[PDB]
């Protein structure tokens, strides 16, 4: 759907919190230092 | 896969197949023309000249 800036892509998979498109979602989570992961 | 003899096969995902598909599926995938008018990234093809 395009390309995501800002947004750190992870391996993991959780449920949808923000629908990017085609199979992506986006989330604001910790790290382990907080950000914008997408999965 | 016995499933008192019934022939579940035909409807069942096929391993073999990428996208996890069975028989009826991808005859239903390939019995309409299905237009993805951007569905995936193609600007790239508009704007090479044909
Ligand atoms: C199910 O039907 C398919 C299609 O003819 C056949 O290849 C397969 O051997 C059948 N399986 C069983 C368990 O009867
Ligand atoms: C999009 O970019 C990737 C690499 O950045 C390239 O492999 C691919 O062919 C490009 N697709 C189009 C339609 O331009």
């Amino acid at each position: 759907a395009g390309c995501l800036i800002g947004a750190e892509y992870v391996n993991n998979s959780y449920e949808c919190d923000i629908p990017i498109g085609a199979g992506i979602c986006a989330s604001y989570q910790t790290q382990t230092s907080q950000s914008i992961i997408a999965y | 896969k016995y499933f008192g003899g019934f022939n579940f096969s035909q409807i069942l995902p096929d391993p073999s197949k990428p996208s996890k598909r069975s028989f009826i599926e991808d005859l239903l995938f390939n019995k309409v023309t299905l237009a993805d008018a951007g569905f995936i990234k193609q600007y790239g093809d508009c704007l090479g000249d044909i």
